[PDB]
RNA sequence: UUCCGUUAACGAACGAGACCUCAGCCUGCUAACUAGCUAUGCGGAGCCCUCCGCAGCUAGCUUCUUAGAGGGACUAUCGCCGUUUAGGCGACGGAAGUUUGAGGCAAUAACAGGUCUGUGAUGCCCUUAGAUGUUCUGGGCCGCACGCGCGCUACACUGAUGUAUUCAACGAGUAUAUAGCCUUGGCCGACAGGCCCGGGUAAUCUUGGAAUUUCAUCGUGAUGGGGAUAGAUCAUUGCAAUUGGUCUUCAACGAGGAAUGCCUAGUAAGCGCGAGUCAUCACUCGCGUUGACUACGUCCCUGCCCUUUGUACACACCG
């Protein structure tokens, strides 16, 4: 009942892989249906810049780039039990939001 | 006292690290000149792929 | 047989009066004859890989000039097609051979280089000859009151007096003299 | 309220910010870091610093713990900040840098100096260490000294985590002075040294 | 002459493409012929529509002399004008102007 | 009989979706006979053209093609029929005439079971195109 | 181009002078035995290793080289 | 048995249709028909004196390919080349007010109606009609 | 008018390496081995016209 | 400059209609660079050949006989 | 300076390679209601069959898109060549036989190369109060008889113009104040522009995403190629005029001297899209579309590297 929606969002491929295999088999502890996980497309931030500082020289230019990954879960139950199984710890680079779905 | 209109253009935006009025970028809201922010590139997060 | 140029051309009838420039065009019977010169094929990889080009496709990507043309291979081959159909009802023959016969009375024999006069290969024979036929149809085709085709089957059938064959002639005669 | 892009861009320059503001404050104790975590209702910062007991003072700990709840506008009770000590304080480049220019701010010569760093960062443990010097030392003419040993890879991937590398710019009585530190670390599998992963050209052979 | 009545009458100063349109089609007039067929009974009609834009129910707007210094019809240098002395535009002008 | 078969080309990519019936074929739900430009079309009438309308008279074929420009979504269908009447074989009546059909489309074009790797490279910077720089004036 | 790093070449030489017992001469077998008995970071590393190997193992079956020792 | 808007070409198609808009006789006209250019780029209004009826056929195959366009989506269908002279060319629109009309028109013969999920959809009436003449080819 | 067939290749010659120096035999002699030069690209068992079949060459040109 | 005429008199009324059953190719450019006629009035002429039929038809060529 | 070997050297550090990112193949796996495929059921038209839309909290699946772990290629086999090494050429196969392509990083030694006008980086000299900062007002950098530099638009009929088919990726997009961003839809307005219904803090909404291609008027004419330049006019942005709509005006220009720059494959060339710039106004960075000629050789020129050699140079031949 009341079906409950988590997403994971980071910067880093295996925190958010390990901690979403963690969370998934924590669910399939209480012998809960889950619908995932669904790897959300990642989205690249892309911003080129000019290397020196005044415009001397062959015009050079730098381009950094930022990966954004993403995981959801749909979870078939109350959402006491979700928060007992993300309450356990968690590792640097993911963050958790939760909504009701 | 600053009595033109600053609610736009380059004498309302500095650079948040240095204070530069050229060289501003704005993308996703960096609002910082590009020195700095090439500067800070690493700390920020902004790292070369290719 | 089951295979014909846009099913109307029939390949098994074209033949080369030369046994030096067989190889080079893709005219036989038996395979690298197609439907149409448009394909998708990576023919510069690889040195002579043009060679199993068929004949058709060189004439049509060479009228691709210039730099307001390239890109346009749909309207290049229309063209040859439109010319192709020109040629046939006129002479009353397979066009196929009178592309053939074009090509192999618009080739040089030897240039001079160095200045001393020596040959040409058979490849570069072939090109040269269909470059020499692209530019000179664009030439008379350029403020003129003939479209592209007219002056192509025009260009085509002389070289079977010509604007191909008079280049030939004086490159010809440019080499001969040294 | 704010989307994803704004708020990780916003976070990355916070972070930022809390870094140039630590590194100008902490000069006589050698801030060397800091880990910000976000559990649940709580928003933890703890700071690095070579010398701990100095930092500690741990009143100064709180005042600068409200400095980021009130400064950020962060919500009071979830936010807190501590001081940690350095695992290896050779082994951490800025450490060195910063106690580089306080040796030579001192009265020291500088030349001592870096032998001085050079010997303490191989007492830590490094697989190489490289010290650049540039600018005037006593000459009006200004040129650029460099002290390096062991293993120093320059190009590649593994540039980015298999070295640490710091600069800084001390002003001195008769202008700035640029010194640059980078120190090599070897395969720790465990990761407490260094990078957990050996460099492609390390190799490990078991015997048959 | 021997121009089509489209840009026939492109020739004569203020109508070019557009008020030619507006006037071959506007009379009920063919239009895949050229000017040397026509003849003085279609004359009269052109030159009615062409002097007569607003009573031929001519868009307003399509009018090019619009409200005059004051009434929709199809000085400057002595008033001291920057635009009747001057480029009026404000342009770049360091490069150009090598005309003279 | 009912078999998916992706044609792709560049960006352009024809799911063929087969069927038994009496030999329908359709893309993007138009008739094949409806491919335009029309001058290409014998393009895109090549297998059937070559391995001959009795090889596909009994099932039919219904194609969507998505991406790409137009001569890629030609070449996209110009595969993906040939993937699917392979498959037509392969998967639901014998070995020989696959194997048969798969050597004469072989013969013929490399192309038409051979997906062709060339793709769009990345632009460089300091240039207009992707490999081409500027004009370089010394003085 | 196609020559081999030192590195390749040492360690393909220590394999085979270690491990001459077991170590066959089909590529992917030679890949298979490295994996486990060396610890080589990067997959083409490996693939390059392993098929020097076997080229070696085709020198070796005609005759003795310059490389390796051991009985 | 039946030839339906896939099976003719487009372009056979639209004229048949616009001469069957042409012979029906029951939508009206604006007093603008020759004078307004249908896109601000173009610079020749359509030389075709019946312009727009063929426009309307247009829009009758449209409405039946795809659903739920509005009145910019046949804006920005009907845009093309913009070229601005000397400087390059770009992508512009085409006329709003008299792509709007037709619509309004194309409503009164209740070919089409408006719908919950914005723009405009077909009826059954109007895709009927399209079907017989599609078999009439 | 003497069709000659390219026996050997012995690698580009001349200022830009743009002729090609080779051997060639008569198709209707085989046995008479001539030297001659090729712009263009030519590979070995290939067949070349030629007007003049006296003109001869030198190695390594 | 070539002044080819604008409006066509009966004599290349006729003198087309007696040609084209000879001429094993007429074209609209070919018609109009030899007969001293516009191009307009080269399709003009061919439309009328099609009301006659003495014999493709594309946007920027004709090719019949 | 990659290796094999030769060896008064042996053993080692950098650089290269190794490394990382992306693309290229997987009917294998992981699993998808913010993504799809098929069948069925219902409704739409000409039972079936062609056919469009809607559900089925599982009809089934992930072949098609997404994203992850993985695999795949290593030159292994074939022939020849080379020394019987290092390896090279041509073969089958394979998605790929160029380390597959393209990039990121990239050693020592220097330049009096650039930047004090990016920096609460800084030493010295100078202003430090009729201030060289500070706040506003206005102008100016936009000058033009003239020389040069990078690109945009053309010289047209392979085209302009007017109808009608229609196929992409990258990214970006709100403070809710009525509402600052992306804008859907309806209405009004020829167009430019305005009002209302609203959605999206985002794979949900924008996002349903051109050259080219049938058809015709031109007709070789500086002509409907071209639109420089002008006038009249409406409105948007901005506190304050930049741009954009309509008509009229219709300049040079008919492939360009000496010289000169880029490029070898989905590349050049052609056509657009997004972002940065931004209260308003597009060159640079990427994205995709159509898509070829030649070459696959060389040091002739312009250079670079190595060996031998000569030197009265060493600021090093601009000696
Ligand atoms: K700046
Ligand atoms: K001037
Ligand atoms: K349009
Ligand atoms: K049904
Ligand atoms: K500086
Ligand atoms: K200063
Ligand atoms: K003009
Ligand atoms: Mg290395
Ligand atoms: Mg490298
Ligand atoms: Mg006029
Ligand atoms: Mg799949
Ligand atoms: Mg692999
Ligand atoms: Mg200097
Ligand atoms: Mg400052
Ligand atoms: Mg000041
Ligand atoms: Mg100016
Ligand atoms: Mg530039
Ligand atoms: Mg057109
Ligand atoms: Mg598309
Ligand atoms: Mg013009
Ligand atoms: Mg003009
Ligand atoms: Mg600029
Ligand atoms: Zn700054």
């Amino acid at each position: 009942q009341h079906r409950i929606r988590i997403t994971l969002s980071s910067k880093s491929v295996k925190n958010l892989e390990k901690v979403c295999s963690d969370l998934v088999r924590g669910a399939k502890d209480k012998l809960l249906r889950v619908k995932g996980p669904v790897r959300m497309p990642t989205k690249v931030l892309n911003i080129t810049t000019r290397k020196s500082p005044c415009g001397e020289g062959t015009n050079t230019w730098d381009r950094f780039e930022m990966r954004v990954h993403k995981r959801v879960i749909d979870l078939v139950s109350s959402p006491d039990v979700v928060k007992q199984i993300t309450s356990i710890t968690i590792e640097p680079g993911v963050e958790v939001e939760v909504t009701i779905s | 006292w600053n009595s033109h209109p600053k609610n736009y253009g380059p004498g309302s935006r500095v650079c948040r690290v240095c204070g530069n009025s050229h060289g501003l970028i704005r993308k996703y809201g960096l609002m910082c000149c590009r020195q700095c922010f090439r500067s800070n590139a690493k700390d920020i997060g902004f790292i070369k792929y290719r | 047989g089951d295979v014909k140029l846009f099913n109307r051309w029939t390949f098994e009838d074209v033949q080369v009066s030369d046994i030096s420039l067989n190889d080079y065009l893709a005219v036989t019977s038996m395979k690298h004859y197609t439907f149409l010169p448009h394909s998708a094929g990576r023919y510069s990889a690889k040195r002579f890989r043009k060679a199993q080009c068929p004949i058709i496709e060189r004439l049509t990507n060479s009228l691709m000039m210039h730099g307001r043309n390239n890109g346009k291979k749909i309207m290049a081959v229309r063209i040859i097609k439109h010319t192709m159909e020109i040629i046939h009802l006129l002479t009353d023959a397979n066009p196929i051979q009178i592309i053939v016969d074009a090509i192999i009375n618009s080739g040089p024999r030897e240039d001079a280089t160095r200045r001393q006069a020596v040959d040409i290969s058979p490849l570069r024979r072939v090109n040269q000859a269909i470059y020499l036929l692209t530019t000179g149809a664009r030439e008379s085709a350029f403020r003129n009151v003939k479209t592209i085709a007219e002056c192509l089957a025009d260009e085509l059938i002389n070289a079977a007096n010509s604007y191909a064959i008079k280049k030939k002639d004086e490159i010809e005669r440019v080499a001969k003299a040294n | 309220q704010i989307s994803k892009k704004k708020k990780f861009v916003s976070d990355g320059v916070f972070y930022a910010e809390l870094n140039e503001m630590l590194t100008r404050e902490l000069a006589e104790d050698g801030y060397s870091g800091v880990e910000v975590r976000v559990t649940p209702m709580r928003t933890e910062i703890i700071i690095r610093a070579t010398r701990t007991q100095n930092v500690l003072g741990g009143r100064r700990i709180r005042e600068l713990t409200s400095v980021v709840q009130k400064r950020f506008n962060f919500p009071e009770n979830g936010v807190e900040l501590y001081a940690e000590k350095v695992v290896n304080r050779g082994l951490c480049a800025i450490a060195q840098a910063e106690s580089l220019r306080y040796k030579l701010l001192g009265g020291l010569a500088v030349r001592r100096a870096c032998y001085g760093v050079l010997r303490f960062v191989m007492e830590s443990g490094a697989k190489g260490c490289e010290v650049i010097v540039s600018g005037k030392l006593r000459a009006q003419r200004a040129k650029s000294m460099k002290f390096k040993d062991g293993y120093m890879i320059s190009s590649g991937q593994p540039v980015n985590e298999y070295i640490d590398a710091a600069v800084r710019h001390v002003l001195l009585r008769q202008g700035v002075l640029g010194i640059k530190v980078k120190i090599m670390l070897d395969w720790d599998p465990k990761g407490k040294l260094g990078p957990t992963t050996p460099l492609p050209d390390l190799v490990t052979i078991h015997p048959p | 002459g021997k121009q089509k009545i489209m840009f026939a009458l492109t020739s004569i100063k203020g109508v070019g493409r557009r008020f030619s349109n507006i006037v071959c089609k506007k009379a009920d007039i063919d239009m895949n012929k050229r000017a040397g067929e026509l003849s003085a009974e279609e004359m009269d009609r052109l030159m009615a529509v062409v002097h007569n834009p607003r009573q031929f129910k001519v868009p307003d707007w399509f009018l090019n002399r619009k409200k005059d210094y004051g009434r929709f019809s199809q000085r400057l240098k002595k008033i001291r004008n920057h635009r009747g002395l001057r480029r009026v535009r404000g342009q770049h002008t360091k490069t150009t102007g090598r005309r003279g | 009989g009912t078999v998916q078969c992706f044609g792709r080309k560049k960006t352009a990519v024809a799911v063929a979706y087969c069927k038994p019936g009496r030999g329908l074929i359709k893309v993007n739900g138009a008739p094949i006979e409806l491919i335009r430009p029309e001058m290409l079309r014998l393009k895109a009438f090549e297998p059937i053209l070559l391995a001959g309308r009795s090889r596909f008279k009994d099932i039919d074929m219904r194609i969507r093609v998505r991406g790409g420009g137009k001569t890629s979504q030609i070449y996209s269908i110009r595969q993906a029929i040939a993937k699917s009447l392979v498959a037509y074989y392969q998967k639901y009546v014998d070995e020989a005439a696959k194997k048969e059909v798969k050597e004469i489309f072989a013969r013929y074009d490399r192309t038409l079971l051979v997906a062709d790797p060339r793709r769009c490279e990345p632009k460089k910077f300091g240039g207009r195109g992707a490999r081409a720089r500027f004009q370089k004036s010394y003085r | 181009g196609r020559v081999r790093t030192k590195t390749v070449k040492k360690t393909s030489r220590q394999v085979i002078e270690k491990y001459y017992s077991r170590m066959t001469l089909d590529f992917h077998t030679n890949k298979k035995v490295l994996e486990e008995v060396s610890i080589l970071q990067s997959k083409r590393l490996r693939n390059k290793v392993a098929g020097f190997t076997t080229h070696l193992m085709r020198r070796i079956q005609r005759g003795p080289v310059r490389g390796i020792s051991l009985k | 048995t039946a030839r339906t808007v896939k099976d003719v070409n487009p372009h056979e198609f639209v004229k048949a249709y616009s001469a069957h808009l042409k012979r029906s006789g029951k939508m009206e006209l604006p007093e603008w028909v020759d004078i307004v250019k249908t896109a601000r780029f173009k610079e020749l209004p359509p030389s075709d004196a019946d312009w727009y009826y063929i426009r309307a056929a247009s829009m009758a195959r449209k409405i039946y390919l795809r659903q739920g366009i509005g009145i910019g989506g046949f804006q920005k269908i009907y845009g093309g080349r913009q070229r601005n002279g000397s400087r390059p060319p770009h992508f512009c629109k085409s006329s709003g007010a008299v792509s709007r009309n037709i619509l309004q028109e194309l409503q009164k013969m209740g070919i089409i109606d408006v719908d919950p999920k914005g723009g405009r959809l077909i009826t059954s009436q109007g895709r009927r009609d399209l079907d017989q003449v599609a078999g009439t080819v | 008018v003497k069709l000659a067939v390219v026996v050997k290749v012995m690698g580009r010659t001349g200022s830009r390496g743009q002729v090609t120096q080779v051997r060639v035999k008569f198709l209707d002699d085989q046995n008479r081995l001539i030297m001659r030069n090729v712009k263009g690209p030519v590979r070995e068992g290939d067949i070349l016209t030629l007007l003049e079949s006296e003109r001869e060459a030198r190695r390594l040109r | 400059k070539v002044n080819n005429a604008v409006l066509f008199d009966q004599a290349t009324y006729d003198k087309l209609l007696t040609e084209v059953p000879k001429y094993k190719q007429i074209t609209p450019s070919v018609l109009s660079e030899r007969l001293r006629i516009n191009g307009s009035l080269a399709r003009r002429a061919i439309k009328d050949l099609m009301e006659r039929g003495l014999i493709s038809i594309h946007s920027s060529q004709q090719i019949f006989t």
